[PDB]
């Protein structure tokens, strides 16, 4: 039973989906390792917080 | 005669496979065992509806053949033959009358004549 050359429509349509999609994983990827350089940026005003916040008595 | 006549051919598809049989009993030399001719079938059919000249008495037969698709699969043998003859084809998937109703695949469906038929009315 179906088809060939609807079995190619499918075949190529997963094909450039699959595409699509480790595109974005890759560029999501490249989105993590830029997490960091805003987390760490982030480290010290942090740090310089509950340093002054250590409460008084 | 300059009457209008309108021909419902139901089933184009049960003729050839009938003819396919017919051919085949008197042992005609067979794509897909229809004989060669098998096209010509319906050519020289359909072709004898058209809209004969006003020096004729402006006479007219139109016909609407059918075709019995198996899986919707309209690059089959006998569907690309009756559809190279037409002027235009309705196409019909089940795809849908399971949303919009008289299921008209309002994509692949044509008219080659169309809108020289519709009326000024229609037109605009």
């Amino acid at each position: 039973m179906a088809s060939l050359r609807d079995i190619k429509t499918r075949i190529n349509a997963t094909k450039k989906t699959s595409q699509i999609t480790k595109a974005m994983e890759m560029v999501s990827t490249s989105k993590l390792n830029r997490a960091e350089q805003n987390a760490k940026s982030f480290v010290p005003y942090m740090e310089k917080i509950q340093e002054v916040v250590a409460n008084v008595a | 005669k300059g009457k209008h006549v309108l021909v419902v051919y139901d089933d184009l598809s049960k003729q050839a496979a009938a003819y396919r049989e017919l051919s085949l009993l008197l042992r005609r030399p067979p794509r897909e065992a229809y004989p060669g001719d098998i096209f010509y079938l319906h050519s020289r059919l359909l072709e004898r509806a058209a809209k004969l000249s006003d020096a004729k008495g402006g006479g007219s037969l139109t016909a609407l053949p059918f075709v019995e698709t198996q899986a919707g699969d309209i690059s089959a043998y006998i569907p690309t033959n009756v559809i190279s003859i037409t002027d235009g084809q309705i196409f019909l998937q089940s795809d849908l009358f399971f949303g919009v109703r008289p299921a008209i695949n309002a994509g692949l469906s044509v008219s080659r004549v169309g809108g020289a038929a519709q009326i000024k009315a229609m037109k605009k």
